[PDB]
DNA sequence: AAGTAAAGCAGTTGAAGAC
DNA sequence: GTCTTCAACTGCTTTCGCATGAAGT
RNA sequence: GUACUUC
């Protein structure tokens, strides 16, 4: 009864789904398409047109967020497909309404893009802000990078400027382009903006 | 019930359970030591009976859940005790396994092929499959040896699996298993059975010894007694083959007895096929601690000049001094006779004081106390049957009894109500283009004139007044009733109008004491300005019973067009002209419209 | 929670039936008015003719199912006319057993095609009796109770209004509250006078049975002695 | 997600097996009180949310008295769901049902 | 806000997620903009063109 | 409308491996996060937590009660409709020791 | 002490009394009807032990 | 162990009356070395040295104690004085719950002084938007009975140890029989005044039983 | 005598459906008779 | 009718001043109290109106105690109790007597020596009334439909030796 | 001071194969 | 014909526990 | 908690 008890702790934790390295270009293909079940309601004023309400209700702000089922960041919803409550190949359909509240329960799936990030994976970034203990990565511009003082090696140090932001040298000295390679430690959306965190020593 | 905000679960199905000695340490937050609920200059103590964690007390903030007494939900506490104790909402029921279990052999006094027989017959009673269930019992065929028993137990197996198969099989019953009016019977009798059960008779067949008889205290300490010459003598021949009783020996008697007859007893405490396979443990019946309710079930409640703490804060206070001084009891034996007397005194008093909370017609005969403090189930059933207070009929808001009055020229479904009955009822409308012109009306009016509105509510589920705004504000507010939400988070919402009162409504009536389909008729209004109270029809008294010496019925308003319309077309008057007892309409004019028609349609009038 | 479910059949919460169908009519009390009394309908026939519209309702049901097993029904019951049903064959189940009077038209009860065929057999009266037959048709499958409705808080209440006008003590064997609360809810057992009724013969007379209730009627021993007297 | 797909498995079958076709049906095919008030009150709450109206209104301002009024034309676009107590239900399309 | 108007009650994943390449995003993205443009989702638009800039040229 | 929509209506929080209402938490959010709605029953102590290499967290069932203890578990929680009497009914029902568990739907 | 008693209405009787009812001994005359004054000055009370008594005898 | 008092932590086997409870239990060394003062007593005008403190109102409370110390000999008593107008601020605006609304009135005072007041004497409440202002916070009932013990710990040192019971209630706008509870549960001990200490302030000795004063005997009772 | 016929119930641990109306009266959905023995669809022309 | 309402100062010097302080408090209500914290005699007073306005030694302020009641009705007099003592001791309890408009409308029972009842339906003047033909206006109508079941014959026979009794 | 009935108890309660 | 093992029995006593609708003080 | 009253 000992393993017994880890059995359902370790089925909870487990990752479905990995992203490995492809074409070795530096980056990994992280952007997966996971089909998921969501169970939503409607609403009496686009009952000419469900799709449509849903669409506009919880589809349109549920984009560009993470989630805790998927556990990633959706990037676009495909395949809306509804599900009728009898046996049927006509484009009537019906839907349970709740006899309490004038809004109806359906239970449709679709297929919806996700990107997750692992723990000890790389990725893309390129310079979006330049400050003593914080770098700006834009991982495709859209998705907003931190780090920390204590991820950075000590050879790579940082010179601050004098003109008109924080200049950084690293260790040979030269500078590079905006295009960064980059690892991910941490990942935090909480807040008003999705933001990964990363480190640099592997 | 705002209709904004929907409901996003339903709650079809219930179990009940039991609690387990493994999560009665994790469903608190915070143990309760100190025998006081709260110190002097007025503020709880850490630890306390009225904690803080445990949830909010006196407009405090609550150390756990970080909210005001409005928000916050409560939490869940405990209290944890010496010795398991016993429970009389239990004690009636496993006392029968404690005076039947065998004390050396750990089996039932029966005989395994007895115990299997019930156990197996009882494992195919739990589906549809009452005809096999007495098919079961006409077999036998083949003190004596075993193996022939062996080969019975395997018969029981092999037709109990190929009749359970067949029936999982076609069409008879599903996995869940099938419950009806009639399996319940044949369960009950077959326990009941057990309870008449070798109980009233002697030796145990599977062990030959006199075990003593368990002599009942009654409601608390269960006490064995004593042996006889043929008892002993027994027990001298048994070898080449008033004393009070703790509660760790039980503890551990019907531990092991459990684990030993695991195979009945899976479904002796089981109705439903057992999917999960629970293992049930003797800690269900024992308990170890005392969960307590959250503070805020718990407030102090104060009539005039007595101020008091709730009534389960006595009990509980005295179980938690009493702990404490069974607790530091077993420090002077640490640290090593009168004090073994008093720590069974300990055992009997702390027992004593659990089911003095759990129950009040077993301890102490007080003296005139005139009454007795209600700790659970007195409290539960006030004049037995609480349940009927509110867990039956609520205190139901939106109410208006007073006086009743007959009107004449009233079309039978018409009730005069006056605008000071009006102006406080009220009712919810959603705003849109629908009654642009009407709404606009009912706002710009207000609370001081009919027709008017009391609140407006916005689409964030905000709650605005106007019983303190002048007209200048029910101008800024009449032209904001049309207005697109903020965000598309609330576009398919909108603001709902609480209005007084129109003749197009749908009004309910009740007339107390109701006893009959007919004392119970829903109408529409007609308001007069005139006067107070309430008015009536000739002909809805007749149904009624009611008169009009003092007789007063109730007014009660739906909060929603479905109701209004089940109460137009069921509920309505012209649906109860006739009574479904007998065909005899009741209704119709008495006496005066009818002794002067008399007069009207004679040959004597021109 | 007993109730009249979707199929005509009384069931209860969790499944169970009480009868087949509600008193084996299934009409409500609110439409039973007019179904004893066929001049009502006779004497105002075009009247409810127009509102009840059979001609809506010809093309939605069918009739001659249920009138030719009710024409069987009829004969075979006619034919034996003469002993009761303890050696009477039911191989012709009436046309409630298998059909519900809310399925198609023709299913009826007996007692009212009995008095229907009672008062068109006293019945010499322009209109005709065939439409005059599919009129009360209609009307008698009208009156069919609508499955759904709480018909028990009906039944308790039928029993429960004439409760607060029968309460009266005396208005030999027990009458009024204390013999209703008795049986209803008391768990009736062996009650304080208990009563049975026996018919008799018609050869025998009154002459003979007082001999039958003097042998019958249990004496008690003490009431043959006079007075008690030892010394 | 394979539990889910065995849940999702066998209320598909519980589903479609518990269904009934527009045949097998033989139940009263009259429009009953408990499903107009039903209809009249889930309409009337559908409509005073802005919903797509089948009749013009001429000046009703009324909720009831316009479900009434679609359910005279049998403009009503609701589907009457009916239960059986043995867990079976029947689809009622009150396109093909008629009012007394 | 985190309420049943807004956020699904029940949300459960169908399938094992099958992995997919990186040129689909372009085919995928430039048809989802067109049929959308047939308040707070136009910056939801600013964004998707600024990740569908990525993978078909530079600035 | 006559008894639960008058005055008893509320939208409480039902967990489903737990099948209870008064044993959840409203924790405290933290500085970032809002809106934290948790379970204690279904929680067990983040001491005991710990490992077949050792699994991480995704950070979104790591959460601080008031008091600073720290628990996982009990993350899936809805809001369905329950009368006030009971959740007073729950909780005088376990308090003479007899558990309560609901289950709603779907699941 | 006889404060309380006429205040509260039972006595606190440290032996009993006779009569078996311990309440309903004293009432309030909230002085509105002449004839309720005297009607009260005269009241016979069959006792308060006989209000949940069966048999109307 | 109660674990827990809302007195603060206090000695026993001191040997003097100002040293029964040190000043550091008030102010911990991190703020205390933060009390620029010293440029307070160059100063004669009595108006010119209140413009300057924390906390101004309508009354004159402040410059009751003011009245008789003005050497460098007596830094203690003034360095607690200066801590005296930043202190009572919290108490009147118990309403406010953020700091950047309650700097508003408090003309510029330390912010390390009202920072570790808020860590000692109010309930922490969290939040993003909050901590980028300032520190926010919340005083529940609990922490109202705790600051009630720098209000009646700091004023004995300051009137020399003989607190009067009567015009403590009106300044702190408290009930009386609120006011002496306090001292019995900071360590004093409270009982009526003497035929000396009632010629000290002016009243009639007839009342001298009823009309009790405040006062410490060292050693500190047990 | 809701005690005695908890301790009935719970030492059997079966399972309720709260089909009748007085189950359905403390938690309820709608009921199990008159109108609320059943459920509504809406049918709309689009897929 | 009357309801006689109390007041009381501390349910150990007093804490409660009946009357004002010192410090600012809100005018425009002293049509009400006087310069004591006393009512006037004589006066309309409404819910949300104050009766006991007194000063406060706890808080040093000027705290309203009103009226709990719809019940728009008058006041009779301020009386002043207090207990005897050797030491003088300041009063500390009020009373104050009502008076409420009992103006008869409908819903109220008028009843008779006889047993008869009956609720003052709708108040109608002599405009439609049955008017006599020497000038007197009948104030009251009962009903003849109660004397077949009711039986009250005893208002028959007193009304005519009322009749005789008053002519 | 009133009714209705289930549970536990004890003296009756002795009843049925083999050698 | 006597020694042996083994499954009930019916009535007295104790107890669990009962039995309006509502409202104002 | 005790008493009182309304059909
Ligand atoms: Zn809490
Ligand atoms: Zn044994
Ligand atoms: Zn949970």
């Amino acid at each position: 009864n000992e393993n017994r008890e880890t059995a359902r702790f370790i089925k909870k934790h487990k990752k479905q789904v990995t992203n490995p390295i492809d074409e070795k270009n530096g980056t990994s293909n992280c952007i997966v398409r996971v089909p998921i079940a969501l169970y939503v309601s409607l609403a009496p004023m686009y009952l000419e047109n469900p799709l449509q309400g849903v669409m506009k209700q919880h589809l349109n702000p549920l984009v560009m967020k993470y989630n805790n089922k998927v556990g990633g960041v959706v990037l676009g919803y495909e395949g809306l497909k509804i599900l009728d409550a009898d046996p049927l190949d006509t484009s009537e359909k019906l839907i349970k309404i709740t006899p309490d509240t004038p809004f109806g329960f359906t239970w449709c799936h679709v297929n919806l893009y996700v990107w997750q990030p692992q723990v000890g994976d790389v990725l893309e970034g390129y310079i979006f802000i330049q400050s003593a203990s914080h770098i700006g990565l834009l991982i495709h511009d859209a998705f907003n990078a931190s780090i920390k003082k204590n991820n950075i090696p000590v050879d790579w140090t940082f010179v601050h400027n004098d003109v008109e932001l924080g200049h950084w040298v690293d260790s040979n000295g030269e500078p590079i382009d905006g295009k960064l390679r980059f690892t991910v430690r941490n990942v935090h959306t909480t807040g008003r903006v999705v933001s990964v965190d990363g480190t640099l020593i592997s | 019930m705002d209709i904004s905000k929907p409901v996003g679960s339903e709650i079809t199905s219930v179990d009940f359970g039991i609690l387990t000695a493994k999560e009665i340490r994790n469903l608190s937050a915070k143990q309760i030591t100190n025998p006081t609920v709260l110190d002097n200059l007025g503020h709880p103590v850490s630890g306390g009976l009225y904690d803080l964690a445990l949830g909010a007390f006196l407009r405090n903030l609550c150390s756990t859940c970080g909210l005001d007494e409005k928000f916050c939900p409560g939490h869940q506490g405990h209290i944890e005790l010496p010795v398991p104790c016993y429970n009389p909402l239990f004690f009636n029921q496993l006392y029968i396994y404690l005076r039947a279990s065998c004390l050396f052999c750990h089996h039932f006094r029966l005989k395994s092929v007895e115990v299997h027989r019930y156990a197996c017959k009882l494992r195919l009673l739990q589906y549809g499959l009452i005809d096999e269930s007495y098919k079961l019992d006409e077999i036998t065929l083949g003190d004596i040896s075993s193996t022939l028993l062996n080969e019975l137990k395997s018969k029981r197996s092999e037709y109990v699996d190929m009749a359970i198969a067949k029936a999982l099989s076609d069409g008879r019953t599903t996995e869940r298993g099938s419950f009806t009016a009639t399996v319940n019977d044949e369960r009950k009798k077959l326990v009941h059975e057990f309870h008449k059960k070798l109980l009233s008779r002697g030796k145990c067949d599977n062990c030959g010894m006199f075990s003593p008889k368990f002599r009942k205290d009654g409601f608390t300490k269960i006490f064995e007694t004593a042996l006889n010459e043929k008892q002993i003598t027994n027990n001298r021949v048994k070898g080449f083959i008033s004393t009070y009783i703790l509660s760790t020996e039980v503890k551990n008697i019907l531990d092991t007895v459990f684990r030993k007859e695991q195979c009945v007893l899976q479904y002796v405490f089981h109705s439903r096929p057992n999917l999960s396979r629970k293992l049930v443990k003797a800690d269900s019946f024992f308990m170890d601690v005392l969960v307590v309710p959250p503070t805020r079930f718990r407030l102090p409640s104060k009539l005039g000049e007595e101020v008091h703490e709730n009534s389960q804060n006595q009990l509980l206070s005295k179980v938690l001094t009493t702990s404490l001084l069974i607790r530091d009891l077993n420090d002077d034996l640490s640290k090593l006779r009168v004090i073994f007397s008093r720590l069974m005194n300990a055992f009997v008093t702390i027992q004593n004081d659990v089911n003095a909370f759990i129950d009040s017609t077993k301890a102490q005969g007080r003296t005139s106390g005139k009454v007795p403090i209600p700790g659970v189930k007195q409290a539960l059933e006030k004049k037995e049957g609480l349940f009927r207070k509110h867990m039956m009929g609520k205190r139901v808001n939106y109410a208006a009894r007073s006086v009743i009055s007959p009107d004449p020229n009233i079309e039978t479904n018409e009730i005069g109500v006056p605008p000071v009955f009006a102006v406080k009822l009220t009712y919810p409308e959603p705003v849109t283009a629908y009654n642009i012109a009407e709404l606009r009306q009912a706002v710009i009016n207000g609370p001081d004139k009919w027709p008017g509105a009391t609140q407006i509510q916005n689409e964030d589920g905000s709650l605005v007044s106007l019983i303190g705004m002048s007209v200048e504000q029910r101008k800024a507010l009449a032209n904001q009733l049309l207005t697109p939400s903020s965000n598309v988070s609330t576009h398919t919402l909108n603001k709902k109008v609480y209005r007084h009162i129109k003749n197009r409504d749908v009004v309910l009536m009740n007339r107390q004491p109701t006893l009959h389909k007919a004392s119970m008729m829903g109408h529409k209004v007609r308001v007069l300005p005139n006067e107070k109270t309430l008015r009536l029809h000739y002909a809805n008294t007749g149904a009624y019973n009611a008169d009009f010496d003092g007789d007063e019925m109730n007014m009660h308003f739906p909060q929603n067009e479905n109701a209004r319309a089940e109460a137009l077309n069921l509920a309505n008057t012209d649906s109860q002209y006739l009574t479904p007892t007998s065909g005899s309409p009741v209704r119709g004019l008495i006496q005066d419209h009818i002794s002067a028609g008399v007069w009207l349609t004679s040959k004597d009038s021109f | 929670g007993v109730h009249v479910s979707y199929d005509n059949s009384i069931r209860d919460a969790d499944g169970t039936l009480v009868q087949f169908m509600y008193g084996g009519d299934a009409i409500d009390i609110t439409k039973e008015s007019h179904m004893t009394q066929f001049e009502f309908c006779l004497d105002n026939y075009y009247a409810l003719l127009k509102k009840y519209n059979p001609s809506a309702l010809i093309e939605h049901l069918d009739v001659e199912s249920a009138l030719k097993y009710s024409k069987k029904t009829l004969k075979y019951r006619k034919k034996h006319s003469k002993e009761p049903h303890y050696k009477q064959s039911v191989k012709y189940d009436p046309v409630l057993a298998k059909y519900n009077p809310a399925k198609y038209l023709g299913s009826v009860s007996e007692n009212f095609q009995d008095k229907l065929e009672s008062f068109l057999d006293k019945n010499s009266k322009g209109v005709n009796e065939k439409k005059f037959r599919a009129l009360m048709q209609l009307k008698y499958m009208r009156s069919l109770i609508n499955p759904g409705e709480a018909v028990g808080i009906i039944a308790s209440q039928s029993v429960g209004e004439p409760s607060t006008q029968m309460t009266l003590n005396t208005f030999n064997v027990t009458l009024g509250i204390p013999r209703l609360r008795e049986i209803v809810m008391t768990a009736s057992a062996a009650i304080k006078t208990p009563q049975m009724t026996l018919p008799i013969w018609n050869d025998v007379s009154d002459e003979q049975a007082d001999t039958f209730c003097k042998s019958i009627s249990k004496v008690l021993l003490s009431e043959v002695i006079d007075k008690v007297i030892v010394t | 997600p394979e539990d889910f797909q065995q849940h999702e498995q066998i209320r598909r079958k519980t589903l479609k097996e518990k269904a009934i076709p527009k045949d097998q049906r033989a139940t009263t095919p009259y429009m009953t009180k408990y499903e107009r008030a039903r209809i009249l009150g889930t309409r009337a709450l559908q409509i005073s949310m802005n919903a797509p109206v089948f009749v013009d209104l001429e000046g009703e301002t009324d909720p009831l008295r316009i479900a009434m009024k679609e359910l005279a034309e049998k403009k009503i676009p609701l589907v009457i769901r009916r239960y059986l107590p043995d867990g079976s239900f029947e689809d009622w399309s009150v396109e093909e049902l008629i009012v007394d | 806000t985190a309420t049943t108007l807004n956020t699904p009650v029940v949300i459960h994943a169908t399938q094992l997620p099958q992995h997919v390449s990186t040129d689909e995003v372009l085919q995928f993205l430039e048809s989802f903009i067109d049929e959308k443009e047939n308040t707070n989702l136009s910056s939801s638009i600013s964004q998707l063109k600024r990740i569908q800039r990525d993978f078909k040229g530079l600035p | 409308d006559r008894l639960l929509n008058s005055s008893d209506y509320t939208q409480a929080s039902v967990c489903r491996e737990c099948g209870s209402i008064l044993t959840t938490q409203q924790s405290v959010p933290r500085i970032g996060s809002i809106s934290t709605v948790c379970c204690r029953r279904c929680s067990m102590r983040f001491e005991d937590a710990k490992k077949g290499e050792k699994i991480f967290i995704d950070d979104s069932q790591i959460w601080e009660d008031g008091q600073g203890n720290k628990f996982v578990g009990g993350n899936e929680t809805t809001t369905v409709a329950i009368p006030f009497v009971l959740k007073y009914l729950d909780s005088e029902l376990s308090a003479m020791g007899i558990r309560l568990r609901y289950n709603v739907e779907p699941k | 002490k006889m404060q309380y008693f006429l205040s509260t209405g039972n006595l606190v009787s440290q032996s009993g009394l006779d009569l078996q009812q311990v309440s309903g001994y004293t009432v309030v005359a909230e002085k509105i009807n002449f004839y309720r004054f005297i009607s009260h000055f005269r009241m016979v009370h069959r006792g308060s032990f006989f209000a949940q008594l069966k048999t109307t005898t | 162990t109660s674990n827990d008092r809302p007195t603060p932590l206090a000695n026993i086997d001191a040997t003097d009356v100002e040293q029964i409870y040190p000043i550091e239990s008030i102010i911990p060394k991190k703020e205390l070395q933060f009390i620029r003062v010293s440029s307070i007593l160059k100063e004669a005008d009595k108006e010119k040295k209140l413009e300057l403190f924390p906390y101004q109102n309508n009354s004159k409370y402040v410059a009751k104690k003011l009245d008789s110390l003005t050497q460098p000999s007596q830094m203690t008593k003034l360095q607690l004085l200066y801590y005296l107008s930043l202190l009572l601020g919290v108490y009147e605006n118990r309403r406010v719950n953020n700091k950047t609304k309650l700097l508003e009135r408090l003309n510029s005072p330390p912010e390390i002084l009202v920072d570790g007041i808020l860590s000692r004497f109010t309930v922490i409440k969290p939040g993003q938007f909050g901590r980028s202002k300032d520190r926010s916070y919340f005083i529940d009932p609990q922490n109202e009975d705790k600051i009630l013990c720098y209000i009646l710990a700091i004023i004995m040192h300051l009137d020399n140890f003989i607190v009067e019971i009567t015009p403590l209630a009106h300044e702190l706008n408290l009930k009386p029989s609120k006011v002496v509870s306090l001292f019995r549960v900071l360590g004093a001990i409270v009982k009526g005044a003497t035929v000396a200490q009632a010629e000290a302030f002016g009243i009639p000795k007839s009342t001298a039983a009823s009309y009790k004063i405040a006062t410490m005997k060292v050693p500190f009772k047990l | 005598t809701t005690c005695q016929f908890l301790t009935k119930a719970v030492l059997d641990n079966e399972r309720e459906q709260l089909d009748s109306p007085s189950a359905r009266i403390v938690v309820g959905k709608l009921n199990n008779v008159g109108t609320g023995s059943f459920d509504v669809l809406a049918k709309v022309p689009n897929a | 009718m009357y309801k006689t309402e109390k007041v009381d100062l501390a349910l150990d010097p007093i804490t409660q001043h009946f009357g004002f302080g010192n410090d600012e408090w809100p005018k425009e209500w002293l049509e009400k109290l006087d310069e004591d914290g006393l009512p006037y005699i004589g006066t309309y007073v409404e819910e949300g109106d104050p009766i006991c306005a007194y000063f406060d030694d706890t808080l040093n302020k000027t705290k309203i105690k009103t009226y709990h009641s719809s019940e728009p009705a008058y006041i009779e007099e301020v009386n002043l109790i207090g207990d005897e003592s050797n030491k003088f001791q300041e009063l500390q309890t009020v009373s104050i007597k009502y008076r409420i408009r009992r103006t008869p409308q409908i819903g109220d029972k008028f009843s008779s020596r006889h047993g008869q009842k009956g609720v003052c339906s709708r108040k109608w003047p002599t405009i439609d009334m049955p008017f006599s033909e020497t000038g007197i206006q009948p104030d009251i109508i009962i009903n003849p439909h109660a004397f077949p079941s009711r039986m009250t014959i005893g208002m028959f026979v007193e009304s005519l030796a009322g009749k005789a009794g008053a002519l």
